[PDB]
This record gives C-alpha cells, structure tokens and sequence, in this order.
C-alpha cells in the first residue's frame, strides 16, 4: 500500500 | 544517513543501513489524476535506476529530501 498526491492518508490495493 | 518511507502505515522516515545513501519519491496518477491522482511513494535507495514515463522516481542524496509533495509542514 502507498499513498496518494491527493493527501497523506494511507491507501491500500 | 535518512530517508522518508511510505511502507508502513503512517509515513515516517529512518535511517538507511550502509547500502543506501540516497531517497525516493515515486509519483503517478491513481486513476483519478482529477482527484487522487499521482500516487505517492517513499523509500530509500543507494543510487537513482531508470524510470518509465509514468511511474516515475525522484532521487535525492539529501536527509529528508524525499518528502510528500503535499506533505503538512512543521
């Protein structure tokens, strides 16, 4: 998982 | 020296072992390049590999040189 440029959360797939 | 990582569940940033002397920040459009868009990725790395024209890498041999590009300042 990353996050993405549109914030700071992090983010899953 | 240290790096910003993106790996573990907040962001945070250690300290490379003796391997890596430079950081990494990736950026490309989730699909969503309105909205969410480029994907942000953090890491360290001894030297800068190539990179395509979509999942890009930026390379820095700096300490904290690889931060969010919208990272909250302070």
């Amino acid at each position: 998982w990353r996050y993405y440029e549109s914030s700071l959360e992090p983010y899953p797939d | 020296i240290v790096c910003h990582t993106t790996a573990t569940s907040p962001i945070s940033a250690v300290t490379c072992p003796p391997g890596e002397n430079l950081c990494y920040r990736k950026m490309w459009c989730d699909a969503f390049c309105s909205s969410r868009g480029k994907v942000v990725e953090l890491g360290c790395a001894a030297t800068c590999p190539s990179k395509k024209p979509y999942e890009e890498v930026t390379c820095c041999s700096t300490d904290k040189c690889n931060p969010h590009p919208k990272q909250r300042p302070g």
